[PDB]
RNA sequence: GUAAUUCCAGCUCUGCGAGUUUGCUCCCAUAUUGUUGCAGUUAAAACGCCCGUAGUCUGAAUUGGCCAGCAAUGGUCGUACGUAUACGUUCACUGUGAACAAUCAGGACGCUUAGAGUAUGGCCACAUGAAUGACUCAGCGCAGUAUGAAGUCUUUGUUAAAACAAGCUCAAUGAGAGCCAUCGGGGGUAGAUCUAUCUCAUGACGAGUGGUGGAAUACUUUGACUCAUGAGAGAGAAGCUGAGGCGAAGGCGUCUACCUAGAGGGUUUCUGUCGAUCAAGGGCGAGAGUAGGAGUAUCCAACAGGAUUAGAGACCCUGGUAGUUCCUACCUUAAACGAUGCCGACAGGAGUUUGUCAUUUGUUAAUGGCAGAAUCUUUGGAGAAAUCAUAGUUCUUGGGCU
RNA sequence: UUGUACUUAGGGUCUUUACCUAGGUAGGCUAUCACGGGUAACGGGCGGUUACCGUCGGACUGCCGGAGAAGGCGCCUGAGAGA
């Protein structure tokens, strides 16, 4: 039977959509069907205090890298970006974070 | 809904009905005829001369050899296997006799364990097997 | 209150809120406005919705100008109910 | 807009509930017959004629003045158009879009919408030939398109 | 397209009665007004208001809450007195209530009327 | 398959009974042939989409109200004043009437009963009965007009000058056309633009670079790999990009000018049913594929090596032509999927959101209207269940077509 | 579909007609299924099965009407026969 009302596709009203690539498989997948906007620090954390001794320009702001990430279901599951879950909490369409 | 309901629409209903009968397998089997190219020829009972005696065996799970005679028919001059019921009975039949054959009683198809043959021997020599098996009539 | 609604004699609110056609008598929401530029003293009739940009006899500039719905009243101009 | 289309429209005028009136305004039965015939001399289609009276002479329903619809007034005086107005506009549209499909022939959306106008006309021309406005022998071709609009 | 009115309108009245409304809004006609009138005589319905809009019309029913289905069957089959008492057995649930509105030559009236007048005709539907 | 409640025998018991099994054909069982009366999201089953003829289907409107009702009817309100006591549309449909053996149903009668048969019953010469209905669609007559049809040549019709109020309804949350201000990756043509990749030329350096789970084939001091500038080529438009928009579906994302289509909204514009759905028939139709030109950067069926493996015609790696791009002809298929045909009505709340209008100075907003697009739910009903505001209104069975 | 469809004149017949022979037109039937093919097809009153609707069978059917006398074909006699 139908697992999801969505069918794993987030597209309504349109016959066709563009393809992207999971970063690991390199697989061609439609855009509609596991994206993450990803901010990491360019130096690191424990590297950063060793660096800031040797910096020309005082104080400074050590920059951040940005990356929009596209996966695919096979790639997403293997990396634990997504997992399977119980039939009741499949419906739960919000992420893990929660606020008051 | 899902069909024409209107007052003047009886040609659509009558003509569409004639098409849908050809899906039904019983109308299809009767009409094709389609039955003539059969050993029986559409006749319940047929007779003719025995060629010999053959052992054909059951499928699975039933391990047993069944003993069906080969019989040439009178009217077609074809040959066809035919089961012999009751224990003994192959011994009662004799070689090169006339026998009366009839159907397996399944309205076609192949019946029990026994594949292939669709035919049982009702009489031999104008007597009947039940009488012979029971032994209230005789053969020379 | 799904079961009880009084629909023979509804409120004055509910007639305005429902669609042009959906009312118990269907009849439109659009009327002929009287108009006046403070330049002239000549009192000009117009259809509120229009299609055509409205002029008085005397001046030159349109009194009202066309959009989708109601007329867009250019300048200081006013309406006398008659 | 339901005919050659996916979509369920509902958007149009609704006539006022009372055909008669209004006494408050001021118009005449004889004077309005002149004004309709005024514009029809200068080559306007009855779809636009009523609109000019609405936006110049505050005439809501023209029937509600005269007792008579606009096309009857022109045919009474004996000076309507020869083609119906809805038919005139479609063949004038269809000759223009066929002029485009000469120039660049790749737009199949032009071709798909040439049909669905050319189709609309053949429905209407049947209807008008039943009412005996156009004679049986009248036709619409590519060669005869520009002769009829002109 | 609206193929039929009397067919359509009696669906809407039934959907009110299942739900248990007090009143319903039906484009009106002269068979629908007579069909509602005949079931008003047998007291299945309250009392209703056939309003003007220089148009097709509207009706506002007032429901009494005593009614299970209005069918309106089509196509409109001809029926003639000797033939009729089949169409009671098919269409109605019981024998002991529920009526079969048919347009007799005299007018549209129940089966119970129609056999009294000795006039059959084409049938519209039923109610029970 | 050596403990047989189904074999072969005995004994007891059961059924039906002058009957009782066994073949083939055939109806019921079977709403598994569906007019009544099936089913089509996933079980078999909705054409890939749009036009479209035959076909079937086709909104409202026309002589009634009121009183006595138990109906048939009979009075009153309205006078509408043609033929000159009968004539002023025909049908379909309904009632009634004509017309047209046995069997079937059914009346009479104790053939001793029954299946049958047309008889038979009264002691004084008599009385009878051999009905009626159905068989039945078409064709024929009179009577009734609720529903459903046809009848109704008008830039002026019917019996010079008349008369008929001469006349052609409404303006449907049917449809078409017009007009107004918006909206959108609807389609086409042409030119720029932005990095990226590859190639080539110049300079710098000086042993590896690639690639992998690990390696090797591969390119490298005739200087690759990285770094910098410069020129060319063909392909593509990142991020914004979303359960967002448009398009009949297939499908459609830089910017500019050009020709082109239309949905939705608003409308006291116009016409007046012009419409719904569709065998044939006609076009559009992803990607692959074919034919002929123009290209050829990337990636790459085949193919060639290298690994791994028992083998590896594969998965992994290095190279690679056809194709991938443009133009002219073709092909006509996909999980062309909402696996849900199209038009129409009604039935429940809740807040999202796209377009646009309305009343407000909550004006890039609030509330409400139509038209989209999804969603949620302790709601009803449906379903085999999964689930579904349609897959609901369906043994409480009939809106219209395929 | 080529006497195939109409028309005018004739022959022939118990009469009417392409029934047949002439002259003159070029027509008729067809998606409301023509034409062609198949039938384990004589038609009908009716019979079997059934809750209704239907459905299968109908040589016989205790009757009605048609056709045939081993296979075509032809003819006399007669009110009537291709016996």
């Amino acid at each position: 039977p139908v697992k999801r009302r969505n069918h794993g596709r987030s597209k309504m009203n349109r016959g066709h959509t563009r393809t992207v690539n999971c970063m690991n498989c390199g697989r061609q997948v439609p855009k509609d069907k596991i994206t993450r906007f990803a901010i990491k620090n360019m130096v690191d954390a424990s590297s950063a205090k060793d660096v800031s001794d040797a910096c020309i320009y005082q104080g400074y702001e050590l920059p951040k890298t940005y990356q929009k990430q596209y996966y695919c279901v096979s790639c997403a599951v293997h990396r634990h970006v997504v997992r399977p879950r119980n039939v009741n909490v499949r419906r739960n369409r919000v992420p893990l974070f929660l606020k008051l | 809904k899902s069909k024409a309901c209107g007052r003047l629409a009886a040609r659509k209903l009558r003509l569409a009905h004639k098409s849908n009968l050809w899906a039904s397998n019983a109308y299809r089997r009767s009409l094709g005829t389609s039955i003539y190219k059969t050993p029986l020829e559409g006749t319940s009972m047929a007779s003719g001369i025995v060629v010999g005696k053959v052992a054909v065996e059951a499928k699975q799970p039933n391990s047993a050899i069944r003993k069906a005679v080969r019989v040439q028919l009178k009217k077609n001059s074809k040959v066809v296997t035919a089961f012999v019921p009751r224990d003994g009975s192959l011994r009662l039949i004799d070689d090169n006799d006339r026998v009366l054959i009839a159907g397996m009683g399944r309205s076609g198809r192949s019946v029990g364990d026994l594949p292939g043959c669709r035919f049982k021997v009702i009489k031999v020599a104008g007597f009947s097997l039940l009488a012979l098996w029971l032994g209230k009539k005789e053969k020379p | 209150t799904t079961l009880d609604v009084d629909i023979l004699h509804p409120s004055v609110e509910q007639e305005l809120h429902t669609n042009k056609k959906k009312t118990l008598v269907p009849n439109p929401r659009s009327e002929f406005l009287s108009l006046r530029c403070p330049s002239c003293t000549g009192l000009t009739t117009a259809f509120s919705h229009s299609n055509v940009p409205v002029f008085c006899k005397n001046c030159q500039t349109p009194l009202a100008t066309p959009t989708g719905g109601r007329i867009l009243l250019a300048d200081q101009v006013e309406i006398r109910p008659r | 807009g339901r005919l050659h289309s996916q979509g369920k429209g509902i958007s149009s005028s609704t006539c006022p509930y009372r055909r008669s009136a209004p006494h408050w305004l001021q118009l005449s039965a004889e004077n309005c017959v002149q004004m309709i015939c005024d514009y029809a001399k200068k080559g306007v289609r009855p779809s636009q004629i009523g609109a000019l009276l609405r936006d110049r002479n505050g005439v809501g329903m023209v029937r509600a003045v005269t007792g008579v619809k606009v096309l009857r007034i022109l045919k009474a005086n004996g000076l309507a158009p020869a083609l119906p107005e809805e038919l005139y506009h479609l063949i004038k549209k269809a000759t223009n879009v066929r002029k485009h499909l000469e120039h660049a022939k790749h737009d199949v959306d032009g071709k798909y919408r040439l049909i669905l106008i050319e189709s609309r006309i053949h429905r209407l021309t049947r209807y008008y030939k039943t009412r005996r406005v156009l004679a049986p022998n009248w036709k619409y071709n590519a060669q005869t398109a520009s002769a009829l609009v002109a | 397209v609206r193929t039929s009115v009397l067919a359509d309108a009696l669906k809407a009245i039934t959907n009110a009665e299942r739900r248990g409304m007090r009143q319903v809004l039906i484009p009106s006609s002269k068979v629908i007004i007579a069909f509602l009138k005949v079931m008003a005589s047998r007291n299945y319905i309250g009392d209703f208001e056939v309003i003007d809009d220089h148009r097709s019309g509207k009706i506002v029913i007032n429901l009494l809450g005593r009614l299970n289905k209005c069918v309106a069957i089509c196509p409109r089959f001809d029926v003639g007195l000797g033939d009729l008492e089949m169409w009671q057995a098919k269409l109605l649930p019981s024998r002991q209530f529920g009526y079969v509105v048919l347009s007799t030559d005299k007018g549209i009236m129940d089966h119970e009327e129609a056999r009294k007048h000795n006039a059959g005709g084409k049938i519209l539907g039923m109610f029970f």
